[PDB]
């Protein structure tokens, strides 16, 4: 079986939109 | 060829200018670099 228990997501899940290197 | 004006076609990427080594960060899935301008500053070659 399973659950369905809601969280908080936070900050999470932010990847490289590009395969552009950038600093500063 | 390093340090001289040469024209570049990387990976046909066009363009002109003077190439030399570099001390970037460059992660595995980079390939180019750029500015808060969004100018093509940096390019990885192909082949080496
Ligand atoms: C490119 O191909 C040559 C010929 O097989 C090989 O000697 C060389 O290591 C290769 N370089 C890269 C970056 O794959």
């Amino acid at each position: 079986t399973t659950t369905q228990s809601y969280t908080n997501s936070f900050t999470r899940g932010v990847y490289y939109p590009d395969k552009v290197f950038r600093s500063s | 060829v390093k340090n001289k004006c040469v024209n570049f076609n990387f990976n046909g990427l066009t363009g002109t200018g003077v190439l030399t080594k570099s001390n970037k960060k460059f992660l595995p899935f980079q390939q180019f670099g750029r500015d808060i301008v969004d100018t093509t500053d940096a390019v990885r070659d192909p082949q080496t």
